C-alpha cells in the first residue's frame, strides 16, 4: 500500500485516492482511539487497511484510463515488435526492401522516417486519434557500413513519462531480441515470396523451347518443397507462441486488482514468451538449425536467378535473330553457326543448372535430417510440446 | 499497396461478380450510395484492398464489365446498388455487342476493339504503383465469355508479366446437349489458355451446384437466381485474410504460393458447408471448432464432380481448411490434433503435405459474429476424372461430324483441335506421374 500511495502523487494527481473520505476515516480513528479502544485492534487493524488497499489500487487502475492507456499500450505493443497486425508491417516491409539491399550509411535514417510515415498512413484512416505513433520510433545499431543492411532495421516503443514506470529498462532491451528473429522470419517470408513470383513470371515467357520445358518442371518441384517445408514450419512456430501468451497475459490484467500486479503479470509475460521464441541458455541447439535454415533458402535463392538469368537472357537473343529471317526476304552458313552457338549455351545451362541443384537438395535433405535431433536435446521443459510439433509438419 | 483488379466478363461472369460486390457492402458496414454507419473503421481495419481508395469516402468498385450481350447489364441499373459503379469507368448508358453466339465472334473481336480494349483497363492500373495482379472473373459456359476471355489470357501476359493472374472461372453444364452444343469446342479452348497462359484457376462446376442446391436448399424448379448465392459467399470467403487484418498469407499471392505445386496442376477443389439459416437457434451454446473440419475433407461439400472410388490410387498434396469469425483459437491446435490419427487425407509417397489453417475476424454482424464458418482449398490430384469427361466428350464429337463446317469459316485455317487434346493429356499424365 505504502509503494503505491507514492506513485500516485507523482502520476499528476494530488488526490488522496478516489475521495476525500481517506482523510475521514484516519481523524474517525484517531478520536476513537484516543478515548476508547486502548489495546491494539491487530485482528482487526488489518482488516479496513485491506479495504484501503483495495480502494487504491482501483483508483490508481482508474487514472490510467483518463489520461495516459497504460494496458492500451500493452496491447499496441503487440502490433509492431511482436507484429500482430501483419498490414501494418506487410505494406511496411514492401517499401522498407528498396533500402534494406543496398548497405547502410550514413544516409539511411533521414528517409527511413519518411518510409515510415507513409506506410502508417497508407495503412491508416482513423489511427492519427491514439498517442502511439509518437510513442513508436525506429531504432538502429552501432555496425560498420559494410554489411548487407538488413540487420540494421528495427523499430522500437519509446517511453516518455508515466509509460515509463510500468516500462523499465530491462524491458525493450529483450524486446529488440524478440524482434531480430521475428523480422528474420517475416525477411524469409517475403523473399521467398520474390522468387515465387519469380517461378511464374519466367516460366511465361521462355515458352517456344523444348528442352527448357522439363528443366524447371522438376526444380519447381524441389523448390517448392522447400516451400511447403517452411510454411508449415514458420507459420505455426510462431502463431502457436502467440496462441499461449496473448491468451495468457490479456485475460488476467483486469482479472488482478493491483498495479504491481499488473507488472508482476507482465515481467512474467515478456520472459515466457522470448523463451519460446529464440533464446534460452540451453536454447544453444535451437538458434544453431534455424540459422542453419536461414542462410541455406539465400543459398538456394541466389543460385537460381544465377541460372533463371542464364536461362532467360539467351532466349532473348534466339527470338531477335528470328526476326531478322523474315526481314532479309523483304529487303548463311555464318548465321547457321551462331545458331548452332547459340545451343551449345542452351546445352551449357542446363547441366550446370542440374549440378547446382542435385548439390543444393543434398543440402536441404542434410538439413532437414538435423533439424530433428537438434530440437531433441534440451533440459527437461516445454520441448515435449516442441518435439511434438516438427514431426507432425513433415509427415503430414 | 495491395490493389487488385477484378476483369469480370461474359454473361454468367457478370451476374456472379455483381453480387460479389453487392455482399461486400453489407460486410464493411457501408452503403453503395453513401455512409450511415460507423462501423467501417472502428470495426474493420482495412477496406481499400478490392475497392478504390476514397475521395468523399466513396470506395470505388476497381471493377470492368464488358459482354456482348447487354441483357445482363440491363438489370443492374435499376438495382440500387449500380450508383456505386460507375457509368465512365467501363460503359456510359447504351453500351451493345455483338449479334452473337460464337467462340470466334469475342475471338476475333478482340482485335478490332484492340485500341479501346487497352485504354480505359489501363487508367485502374497506374492508380496505385505496386499492382498486386489480374482476376478474370470470366465463364466458360457460351462462346461470350470463353470466346474474348482467351485474348486477354495473352497479351496481358507479356505487357503485365510480373503480375498475379488466377481466375474464378465457372464449369458448364453436361446435363443434356440439346440447347448448346457447342460446348466441348468453347471449353478446351479455353482451358489450354488456362495452363500456359494462366497459373491457377479456381474450379466452380455446375453438375455440381444443383447437387448443393437440392441438398439443404430444398428447391423443385432449378432457376439461374440461385447460382449467385453460393458463388458469391466463397469469393469473400477467399479474401478474408486479405480484406480483413490477417497476418499470415494476407495477400492473393501468399495463399495460391503455398498450394499449387507445379505449373498446369493448379485445379483447386473448394468446400463450403454452413449454408442453412435454421442452424442459427443452436450455435448459441458455443458450437467447437473440433466438428467443423471432420467434414471439410469429408466429401459432403464439395463442387467437383469427381469419382469416389478413385481416392485410394490418388493423394492430397495441399490441403487449405480456413475458418472465420469466432475461432475459439485455444482449441485450434486441438482441431489440428485429430487429423493424423484418421488419415482422411492420401498423402504423397515422395513427399510431404501441409494442412494449413488459418483465422481471421470477420464483419461487426449478427449472423457473421455468432456461426462458425469453414473455407476449404484443396488439392486433389483425382481432378482427372473431369479432364477425362471433358476429353471423351471432345473426340466422340469429332467422330459424328459435328461443327466441322460450321466452325473453320471465319478466322480458322488449320485443325488446332489436336493442339487441345495433347496438352490436356500432357496435364493427365504429369499429374499421376507426379505421385512417384
Amino acid at each position: 500500500i505504502g509503494k503505491s500511495i507514492n506513485f500516485l502523487h507523482q502520476v499528476c494527481h494530488d488526490q488522496t485516492p478516489a475521495s476525500k473520505a481517506m482523510a475521514v476515516g484516519k481523524s474517525a480513528e484517531s478520536p476513537k482511539d484516543a478515548a476508547e479502544l486502548f489495546t491494539d485492534l491487530e485482528n482487526a487493524f488489518q482488516t479496513k487497511i485491506d479495504a484501503a488497499y483495495f480502494d487504491t489500487s482501483k483508483y490508481l487502475l482508474d487514472v490510467l484510463n483518463k489520461n495516459y492507456n497504460l494496458l492500451e499500450h500493452m496491447q499496441a505493443m503487440r502490433r509492431y515488435l511482436l507484429l500482430g497486425q501483419g498490414d501494418f508491417i506487410r505494406h511496411l516491409m514492401d517499401l522498407l526492401k528498396p533500402e534494406l539491399v543496398r548497405p547502410a550509411t550514413t544516409l539511411y535514417q533521414h528517409n527511413l522516417t519518411g518510409i515510415l510515415e507513409t506506410a502508417v498512413r497508407a495503412t491508416n484512416a482513423q489511427f492519427d486519434n491514439p498517442e502511439i505513433l509518437k510513442r513508436l520510433d525506429v531504432r538502429l545499431l552501432e555496425v560498420s557500413p559494410g554489411d548487407t543492411g538488413w540487420d540494421v532495421f528495427s523499430l522500437d516503443y519509446h517511453v516518455d513519462g508515466p509509460i515509463a514506470t510500468v516500462f523499465t529498462r530491462e524491458c525493450m532491451s529483450h524486446y529488440l531480441r524478440v524482434f531480430n528473429f521475428l523480422w528474420r522470419a517475416k525477411r524469409m517470408e517475403y523473399i521467398l515470396t520474390d522468387i515465387w513470383k519469380g517461378h511464374m513470371c519466367n516460366a511465361k515467357l521462355l515458352k517456344g523451347m523444348p528442352e527448357l520445358s522439363g528443366v524447371l518442371h522438376q526444380c519447381h518441384i524441389l523448390a517448392s518443397e522447400m516451400v511447403h517445408f517452411i510454411h508449415q514450419m514458420q507459420y505455426y512456430i510462431t502463431f502457436e507462441v502467440l496462441e499461449c501468451s496473448w491468451d495468457e497475459l490479456w485475460n488476467k490484467v483486469l482479472k488482478a486488482q493491483d498495479l504491481d500486479h499488473i507488472i508482476a503479470a507482465h515481467d512474467v509475460f515478456l520472459d515466457t514468451i522470448i523463451s519460446r521464441c529464440l533464446l534460452d541458455s540451453e536454447s544453444r541447439a535451437l538458434l544453431n538449425q534455424l540459422r542453419a535454415v536461414f542462410d541455406q533458402i539465400i543459398e538456394f535463392q541466389n543460385a537460381q536467378d544465377a541460372l533463371y538469368r542464364a536461362a532467360l537472357e539467351e532466349l532473348q537473343q534466339r527470338l531477335q535473330f528470328e526476326e531478322r529471317k523474315k526481314e532479309r526476304e523483304s529487303e548463311t552458313a555464318a548465321e547457321e553457326d551462331v545458331e548452332n552457338k547459340r545451343i551449345q549455351e542452351f546445352q551449357e545451362s542446363i547441366p550446370k543448372m542440374r549440378s547446382q541443384l542435385r548439390i543444393l537438395t543434398h543440402f536441404y535433405q542434410g538439413i532437414v535430417q538435423q533439424f530433428l535431433v537438434l530440437l531433441t536435446t534440451s533440459t527437461d521443459e516445454s520441448l515435449r510440446f516442441l518435439s511434438f510439433r516438427l514431426d507432425f509438419n513433415e509427415h503430414y | 499497396p495491395r490493389e487488385i483488379i477484378t476483369l469480370q466478363l461474359g454473361q454468367c461472369g457478370n451476374q456472379i461478380g455483381f453480387e460479389f460486390w453487392k455482399q461486400l457492402c453489407a460486410e464493411h458496414g457501408i452503403s453503395p450510395e453513401g455512409i450511415v454507419e460507423e462501423f467501417a473503421t472502428e470495426g474493420t481495419d482495412r477496406k481499400d484492398v478490392f475497392f478504390y481508395q476514397a475521395d468523399d469516402e466513396h470506395y470505388i468498385p476497381r471493377a470492368v464489365l464488358l459482354d456482348l450481350e447487354p441483357r445482363v447489364i440491363h438489370s443492374i441499373l435499376n438495382s440500387p446498388y449500380a450508383n456505386l459503379y460507375n457509368p465512365e469507368n467501363i460503359y456510359l448508358s447504351e453500351h451493345g455487342g455483338g449479334a452473337g453466339n460464337n467462340w470466334a465472334s469475342g475471338f476475333s473481336q478482340g482485335e478490332k476493339i484492340h485500341e479501346d480494349i487497352f485504354d480505359i483497363i489501363d487508367r485502374e492500373a497506374d492508380g496505385s504503383d505496386s499492382l498486386e495482379g489480374f482476376v478474370l472473373c470470366h465463364s466458360i459456359a457460351g462462346g461470350t465469355g470463353s470466346g474474348l476471355g482467351s485474348y486477354l489470357l495473352e497479351r496481358l501476359n507479356d505487357r503485365y508479366p510480373k503480375k498475379l493472374v488466377q481466375t474464378y472461372s465457372v464449369f458448364p453444364n453436361q446435363d443434356e446437349m440439346s440447347h448448346v452444343v457447342v460446348q466441348p469446342y468453347n471449353s478446351l479452348l479455353t482451358l489450354k489458355r488456362l495452363t500456359q497462359n494462366a497459373d491457377c484457376v479456381v474450379v466452380l462446376d455446375n453438375t455440381a451446384l444443383n447437387r448443393i442446391a437440392t441438398d439443404r436448399l430444398h428447391i423443385q424448379n432449378p432457376s439461374f437466381s440461385q447460382i449467385n448465392q453460393l458463388v458469391s459467399t466463397i469469393m469473400s470467403a477467399s479474401t478474408t485474410t486479405l480484406r480483413y487484418p490477417g497476418y499470415m498469407n494476407n495477400d492473393l499471392i501468399g495463399l495460391i504460393a503455398s498450394l499449387i505445386p507445379t505449373p498446369r496442376l493448379h485445379f483447386l477443389m473448394t468446400g463450403y458447408t454452413p449454408l442453412t439459416t435454421d442452424q442459427s437457434v443452436a450455435s448459441v451454446r458455443k458450437t467447437t471448432v473440433l466438428d467443423v473440419m471432420r467434414r471439410l475433407l469429408q466429401p459432403k461439400n464439395v463442387m467437383v464432380s469427381t469419382g469416389r472410388d478413385r481416392q485410394t490410387n490418388h493423394c492430397y498434396i495441399a490441403i487449405l481448411n480456413i475458418i472465420q469469425g469466432e475461432v475459439d483459437p485455444t482449441q485450434v491446435h486441438k482441431s489440428l490434433q485429430r487429423i493424423r490419427e484418421r488419415k482422411l487425407a492420401n498423402f504423397i509417397p515422395w513427399g510431404p503435405a501441409s494442412i494449413q489453417v488459418a483465422l481471421s475476424r470477420k464483419s461487426p454482424y449478427l449472423p457473421s459474429a455468432h456461426r462458425v464458418s469453414g473455407l476449404m482449398m484443396a488439392n486433389h490430384t483425382n481432378i482427372s476424372s473431369l479432364f477425362e469427361r471433358t476429353c471423351r466428350q471432345y473426340d466422340k464429337l469429332r467422330k459424328r461430324e459435328a461443327f466441322l463446317e460450321q466452325f473453320r469459316k471465319e478466322d480458322i485455317f488449320k485443325d488446332n483441335f489436336d493442339e487441345l487434346d495433347n496438352s490436356r493429356e500432357i496435364v493427365q499424365q504429369l499429374i499421376d506421374e507426379y505421385h512417384a
